[PDB]
């Protein structure tokens, strides 16, 4: 969290938290109310937005390990989903983004790696699930939401799309 | 390092002048704008990994030989190399950008810069041009999402670039 | 001079980020007490858990001939 | 970084792996006598820039080499008392 | 370490399920709590030094222990009480500001009983001074504060005993 | 200052700034405003803060080198006072305590202590300005100004 | 220029009448 | 003691004594004598010694916390000034400062700024002490003990 | 660290006598072997990944360590899992083509106990993840090979617990 | 670093031969000085602060260096002069002792006058500081031990410039 | 460590009192056999080879300790013999100047018997070389000075037991 | 042993064996039968070895320890011999100088000062020991043992 975060760089500097420390962590304790209802809001719909991405990201991408036919791996793909929701919202009530690193986000690549998933269909979902929390929550609550699903997006995103050394042309499978 | 008010209030007791009136100015000036300085900081962090890919993409096609075999984006060990660099400036560029100071880039990015790039050979033309190919992505992401006076977003990069460009003229 | 004796286990909490190669974190060994302050505050902020302390050389309550 | 002055940085490990390799040694109190004289010949390579310890007579390294030998000590401690020494 | 709201999210996330009501009504309570928490910070900040100078005077001065043959005899060891006084009031402040007593556990009782028996530092004394300056803190922050303080104090001597 | 801070953790990890940070720079550069009202109220009225607090200090601690018939010593003193008040004002303006730690309060005992001009005066003077200042100032706004007269009485205790 | 010892030059009546005194000193 | 400083010195380098360490060991143990009288001296005199030098000192430096008309205050500023006295006793005794560091010099500064003790009182109280000390001895002993009195006086600046 | 020449040499040293007949016997076994031990540190160093992915799959994966409340759970833990297996098959790899087992006593068990149960690593876990590294190893090299390199698991696993 | 009587016997040394007699006679004359060399030593010792104090306000106190713009301002600046003030003072210390100006060149000279220059810090003004130590310690020691003392003062102060 | 000055200190500090009578009346005793302590040690420091040549002649050679499978077997176990040797001797002769044996349980009684255990070493063996070399520097010194090394190698071998 | 030293190689860069140390390793332990056997004709001979290798030591160097008129010390030196013979059988067996390093080379200085044992004379005594058993064996298998006996003798030096 934010406070945890102050209390660490002090302790490393061996002092007190200074006024200004002390002011921003007013601030997000002030801000406490608004952190819980967008939390509360990402909870309650956790479901759909997870079926409706799937949908989407099943239309996108069809050749992944959640579309290969086993029932396994669609409910591990959706409940690896869920749970990158939940970890927003344990950011949105923290304050910041250490719960989204310290849970699912240090180590991702690799724990992909060893499972087997391209982490480029990773991204396509998460794309996906972008799309459908900024389609439900309001302009505000998306507003602040989506930066944590970008933070999320911006640890697998390279190297992969966009390409530029074609001819634009997408229809060359055959 | 500093950012613009720290600098702004330490000069505030060097020059003798004090708060006056053209400080105070500067400093409303200033604060009018930083809410659109965390918002293009905003929308540089959560786009970073496509700026970066998109200049390096144009830079290549804007200098066919630099990955052509003898260039300096030859092999893939040279163009991570590319990428790494472009996400670093990218980076402390943004961070120029929340500060609204110039002090962050002197300091972590341009200090030794030249030795480096003159001991690996790394050549100093293409890299002002992909800064200026994320500074032009850039701003084209700051007009998609709406902002309108983000003047400020060109200050870094073009001055990284006439901190890094050889003397011409 | 005044040794402690320390047993701790101190492991790393950023070996997946720097990927450095593993190492042994449980160790025991003799530290002098003007650094065992220091040791002690960098071993509980790293996390690590400090397991037995013993005053392997002096003796307590010593006010002088500590060098 | 190691402190709010220094800045944190990445390298791709292409650039790792196609660098020269550092040959990294670890002291064990099981290893063979030889491999712990080893291990201590690199201690004396790096703090001293060279092994020293035989042209200058440093003749207290034997009690050092005791006490990491024995494991009384680290190979922490061993470099601590070396930047102590008088050598 | 942890604070209240990491032990929040740590105990939901081990079940693998969303914060539970009961789990937000408790980062509610530390949300409001947290002015007086920050209150109680600026507080203890501005007056550490004088602090520890009270619970010195009001705990260990004057009593055997700063005789010749106490613990606190010899400057050298009046200076490391005094120290170790200081660290435990920050490390207390770092505690109530973050309404969670796991840093105490982690930085300031990891290794500390054994280190004090090792000495021959007198833990009764020890248990006594950070009452003391439970008090000292409680008459400067007020009873309500000086009580969530306290909390913290007292978990530091219920580690130490 | 909060942004230095901040933009200071980012680079020690190697990331771009998180958005729980940014939101902590967007609030401070929104209270921006406030807090250099604040700090032209300082600033406009640091004479008579010098001019009550100096006579208050006089006569709360006498045996002090200023307080003792040197012209100069009293004039150094008086300056002094000064420009405290007005590195306070500056800290105001940042919203933090770093400007006038870096000017004013990291090596001051030693420089005092070259001076021979015992701190504890120091301390008295600056609780003798702190209450004159918090005289004209409203609760809110001795919310902002005081912690940092606090941070300069810590750094001044021997 | 290797001598300076004439700008070394450092830097009268007292200002307060019974300095260093207590107001209503029993 | 000077004994410990000369075999450590030995020791450091994993070595028998060198005729350097004999000899400072030789010169130390002929002074046994002259050492034990002075610290005969100290401890005979230390209530006058304390005394004189408080006296001097409270003419020296009025506004200090001795005098400031508390008895316990007082009372404990003396006992610190005949302690003193014995620690400075005890140096001439071991014939090095390693005593006076390991019982009053080492975190004398924070000790006394828990305190509130001003240290330049306390340095002006040591240099009154040594006044009085060293004119209770001839010059010989005069110049051991005012060593260990700059000793203090240095530790506390 | 020792191999099985060296410790031969040892056992014979420790008589004061040359090598009797069946230590010759064990040092021409060793020999013949040395072949079929290059080929497994062939076949183990060019499919290290591949092993130490199926041997997750075969075991972890799936279980109650890799939901949440596991010890393997959250990507961090998981990713230092795969690297504890990967210094397990390698020091494994070390000991078979040496011969000996002294090397994973003094690199991979010296202190791997305390660590774990410090840690709060479940070792019933690890143990069998070494087994089904064991099997997976079998499958990959044969039956022999496969044998050599289970005998070093084991001594790995029994080391553990 | 070498003495006065290491400088003679590397003098003798590199011409391979014993100490001529006037180079015994400069050695006799080091031996007879000895006694007020400690002497100088030991009150310099005693009065370090005083001579930097005074040092200070007779050189530097109420002129631009401690203005701001400055190289003094800030308490900082201020107390980083004071501390290289009192490495010019213990240094000219040994250097008296030790009956030579090697210490000086190797531990403060050698590219003091680079840093300085990198820093910003001035050259004159520092000189300046340095004679005013020269007096203050003459005045302090007496006359012979002043200008003993001031024969490494005037070093300090020609090896800056 | 502590010698006897330092022992007699600490001893009257911990009281707060000045050195009594007696005390005063052992420092003499101390400070009057400070010139056969020094030429005991220069003797010892003059010896020291042949000394642990000869115990370990009278003591070690020709048993079962030097032969096969006896922790003195191999080269490397015999040089660390004499060199424990060795340091007993010049610890000793620390100890016999400083009077006191804090030096000896300071810096080689400390965990000695541990690490003896560890390693093999018969610790029995051991103590008939402490009593041999006790000898030898009895026979080589005289009986008084013998006498006063005795007490030292009999801490020696009273630690070791 | 070389095994040994190939793995503690790969390990000091944490990485598996490399191809090339994968057939040095195999081009080691296809010579094991000649290892072997050249380790059993050193046993068997060891003792006409030290026979004719003491006799022409004493020829060349009668004035030392072993050929001073005492029993013991002669038949201890004849002992230490054979033990070095032995320990050259270890080596040659291991394709490596660590046996005799680890068992008769380490310290060997300090054990032979102390034994008052004067080193050039066990280096004159390891050469005949080194002339006498190269002639008993064919000139291919000497070029591991000689090496050998030379490692005794630069370490003994
Ligand atoms: C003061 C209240 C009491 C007291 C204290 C005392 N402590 C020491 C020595 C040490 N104290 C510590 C303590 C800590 N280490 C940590 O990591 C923390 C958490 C922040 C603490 C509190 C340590 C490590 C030491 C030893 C090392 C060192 O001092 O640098 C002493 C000195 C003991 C001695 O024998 O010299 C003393 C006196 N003693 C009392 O009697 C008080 C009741
Ligand atoms: C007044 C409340 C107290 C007091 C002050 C006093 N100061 C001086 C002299 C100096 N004061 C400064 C101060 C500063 N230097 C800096 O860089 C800053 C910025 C944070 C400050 C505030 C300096 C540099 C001096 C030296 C002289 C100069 O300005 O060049 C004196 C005179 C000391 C002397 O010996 O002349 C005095 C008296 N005295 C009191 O009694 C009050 C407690
Ligand atoms: C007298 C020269 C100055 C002075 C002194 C003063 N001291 C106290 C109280 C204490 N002094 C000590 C001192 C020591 N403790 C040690 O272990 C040593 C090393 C041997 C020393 C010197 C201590 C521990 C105390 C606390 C009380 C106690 O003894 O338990 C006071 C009273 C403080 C109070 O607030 O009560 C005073 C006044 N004051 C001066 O003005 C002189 C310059
Ligand atoms: C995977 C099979 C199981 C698992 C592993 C696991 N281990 C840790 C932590 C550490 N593991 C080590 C390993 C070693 N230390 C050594 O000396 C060696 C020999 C070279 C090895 C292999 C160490 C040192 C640690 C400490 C952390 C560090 O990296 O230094 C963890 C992480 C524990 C945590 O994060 O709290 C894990 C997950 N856990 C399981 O559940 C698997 C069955
Ligand atoms: C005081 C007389 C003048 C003065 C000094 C000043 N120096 C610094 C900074 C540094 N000074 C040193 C000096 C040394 N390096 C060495 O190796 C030695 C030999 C022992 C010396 C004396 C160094 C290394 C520094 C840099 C490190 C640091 O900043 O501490 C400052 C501070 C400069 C700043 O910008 O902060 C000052 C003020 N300045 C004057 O104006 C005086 C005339
Ligand atoms: C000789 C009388 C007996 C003997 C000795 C022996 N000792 C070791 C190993 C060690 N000896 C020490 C002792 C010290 N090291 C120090 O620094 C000091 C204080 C100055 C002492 C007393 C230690 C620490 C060790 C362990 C480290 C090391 O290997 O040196 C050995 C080697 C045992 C082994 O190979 O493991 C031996 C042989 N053994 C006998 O049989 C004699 C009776
Ligand atoms: C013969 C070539 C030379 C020589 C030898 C000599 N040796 C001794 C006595 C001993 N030799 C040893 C040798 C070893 N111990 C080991 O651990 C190893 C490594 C495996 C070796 C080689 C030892 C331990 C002894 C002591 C007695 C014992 O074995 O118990 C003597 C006797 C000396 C004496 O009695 O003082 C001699 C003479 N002498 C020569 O002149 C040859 C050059
Ligand atoms: C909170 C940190 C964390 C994460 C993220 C995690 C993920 C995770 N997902 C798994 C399975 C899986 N995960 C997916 C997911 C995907 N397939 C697709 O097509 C999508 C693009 C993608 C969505 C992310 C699939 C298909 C499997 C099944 C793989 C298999 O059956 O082998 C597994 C292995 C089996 C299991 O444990 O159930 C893990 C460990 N574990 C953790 O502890
Ligand atoms: C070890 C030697 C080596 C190789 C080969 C290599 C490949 C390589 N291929 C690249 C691009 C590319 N490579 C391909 C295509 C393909 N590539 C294939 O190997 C397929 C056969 C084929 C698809 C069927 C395309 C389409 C691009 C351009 C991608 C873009 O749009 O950026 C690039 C990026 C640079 C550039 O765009 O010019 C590299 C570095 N790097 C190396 O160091």
């Amino acid at each position: 969290s934010i406070v945890k975060q102050m209390i660490l760089n002090a302790d490393e500097e061996v002092r007190y938290l200074t006024p200004g420390e002390i002011h921003a962590l007013q601030n997000f304790y002030r801000s406490g109310t608004e952190r819980i209802r967008l939390a509360k809001v990402l909870a309650q719909n956790e479901k759909k937005i997870v079926e409706r991405a799937t949908q989407k990201f099943w239309k996108i991408c069809p050749r992944t390990p959640s579309n290969s036919g086993n029932a396994r791996k669609t409910e591990a793909a959706m409940r690896d989903i869920g749970w990158y929701i939940r970890l927003v919202s344990y950011c949105l009530l923290a304050g910041n983004e250490k719960p989204l690193e310290e849970i699912g986000l240090i180590g991702m690549k690799e724990l992909y790696n060893s499972v087997g998933i391209p982490l480029e269909n990773v991204r396509q979902y998460m794309l996906c699930v972008k799309a459908e929390v900024s389609a439900m929550l309001t302009p505000e609550d998306a507003a602040e939401v989506i930066p944590y699903f970008d933070l999320i997006l911006q640890v697998i995103s390279s190297p992969g799309a966009p390409y530029f050394q074609n001819n634009g042309r997408t229809d060359w499978q055959r | 390092m500093q950012d613009k008010l720290t600098s702004v209030a330490k000069n505030c007791d060097l020059t003798g002048s004090s708060l006056n009136r053209e400080v105070v100015e500067t400093l409303k000036e200033f604060l009018a704008d930083g809410e659109k300085r965390v918002q293009v900081a905003g929308v540089i962090g959560s786009n970073a990994a496509e700026i970066v890919k998109t200049a390096v993409s144009l830079l290549f096609q804007e200098y066919p030989e630099l990955v052509s075999p003898g260039g300096n984006a030859y092999t893939t060990r040279r163009y991570n190399m590319y990428v790494r660099d472009m996400n670093y400036f990218l980076r402390y560029c943004s961070y120029a950008i929340v500060a609204g100071d110039a002090s962050v880039l002197d300091e972590r990015l341009l200090a030794g810069l030249r030795d480096t790039f003159n001991s690996l050979g790394i050549p100093l033309g293409p890299t002002a041009r992909s800064i200026q190919l994320m500074k032009n992505i850039v701003k084209e992401k700051l007009v998609t999402a709406g902002m309108t006076n983000i003047t400020f977003v060109d200050e870094p990069f073009d001055y990284v670039v006439r901190e890094i460009s050889e003397t011409e003229i | 001079m005044r040794m402690f004796k320390v047993t701790a286990c101190v492991p790393s909490q950023t070996r997946i980020r720097t990927q450095r190669e593993l190492q042994n974190t449980y160790f025991t060994k003799l530290v002098p007490y003007d650094n065992w302050f220091r040791e002690q505050q960098r071993i509980m902020k790293m996390g690590g858990k400090i397991v037995k302390v013993q005053l392997a050389t002096g003796k307590p309550g010593m006010n002088t001939g500590l060098l | 970084g190691v402190s709010n002055d220094q800045q944190g940085l990445q390298l791709p490990q292409s650039y790792s792996m196609s660098a020269e390799v550092r040959p990294k040694f670890v002291f064990k109190q099981a290893a063979t006598l030889t491999q712990k004289q080893e291990a201590i010949a690199a201690i004396y390579r790096h703090v001293f820039e060279r092994d020293v310890t035989d042209t200058y007579g440093f003749t207290q390294k034997a009690e050092l080499e005791s006490q990491l030998i024995g494991g009384n000590i680290s190979v922490k401690e061993f470099v601590r008392r070396l930047g102590k020494s008088r050598l | 370490m942890q604070d209240a709201i990491t032990a929040l999210i740590n105990s939901s996330d081990v079940q693998g399920r969303y914060l539970d009501p009961s789990s937000l009504d408790k980062l509610q309570n530390y949300f409001q709590s947290g002015d007086m928490r920050a209150k109680t910070a600026i507080a203890v900040s501005a007056n550490a030094k004088n602090i520890v100078t009270k619970t010195v005077a009001k705990s260990l001065l004057y009593t055997d222990i700063t005789a010749p043959g106490g613990n606190m005899y010899t400057c050298r060891r009046y200076a490391a009480c005094v120290r170790d006084l200081d660290y435990f009031l920050r490390y207390a402040t770092y505690a109530m500001l973050a309404g969670d007593t796991s840093i105490l556990d982690e930085r300031i009782l990891n290794g500390l009983r054994e280190t004090y028996n090792s000495l021959g530092v007198p833990i009764g004394a020890t248990i006594r001074s950070v009452q003391a300056m439970k008090e000292v803190v409680t008459s400067l922050v007020g009873a309500d504060a000086g009580r969530e303080m306290g909390v913290y104090f007292d978990h530091i001597a219920a580690g130490l005993s | 200052s909060i942004i230095t801070k901040a933009i200071a953790s980012a680079d020690r990890e190697a990331r771009y700034l998180s958005p729980g940070e940014l939101r902590t720079i967007r609030d401070f550069y929104n209270g921006g405003e406030n807090r250099l009202r604040i700090a032209t109220t300082l600033i406009e009225n640091r004479k008579e803060i010098v001019e009550r607090g100096s006579l208050k200090f006089w006569e709360c601690c006498p045996d002090t080198p200023s307080n003792s018939g040197n012209r100069t010593y009293r004039a150094s003193c008086l300056r002094d006072q000064d420009w405290y008040i007005r590195l306070i004002a500056y800290t105001v303006i940042v919203g933090d305590v770093e400007p006038l730690k870096d000017i004013g309060i990291v090596g001051v005992k030693e420089m005092y202590e070259s001076l021979e001009i015992p701190l504890r005066n120091w301390v008295e003077c600056i609780r003798c300005l702190k209450e004159v200042t918090l005289d004209l100032l409203s609760r809110e706004d001795a919310a902002e100004v005081t912690p940092y007269f606090d941070c300069l009485i810590q750094g001044m205790i021997p | 220029s290797p001598r300076h010892e004439n700008q070394l030059r450092r830097e009268t009546v007292p200002d307060k009448y019974n300095p260093r005194k207590a107001n209503w000193a029993a | 003691s000077i004994v410990t400083e000369l075999i450590l010195n030995a020791d450091s380098e994993s070595r028998y004594p060198a005729p350097k360490e004999i000899q400072v060991y030789q010169n130390f143990v002929k002074t046994g004598e002259q050492r034990i009288r002075i610290a005969k001296i100290l401890a005979e005199n230390e209530q006058r010694i304390v005394q004189n030098g408080s006296a001097r000192f409270w003419e020296r430096v009025p506004n200090t916390p001795s005098n400031s008309g508390n008895e316990r205050k007082t009372a404990s500023c003396q006992r610190d000034q005949g302690w003193y006295i014995r620690l400075i006793a005890y140096s001439v005794l071991a014939g090095s400062e390693k005593p006076l560091e390991e019982i009053g010099t080492i975190g004398i500064k924070e000790m006394y700024n828990n305190l509130e003790i001003p240290l330049r009182n306390i340095v002006e109280c040591m240099r009154c002490l040594k006044e009085e000390a060293l004119s209770l001895m001839s010059e010989e002993d005069a110049l051991e003990v005012s060593a260990y009195f700059d000793y203090v006086m240095r530790s506390l600046s």
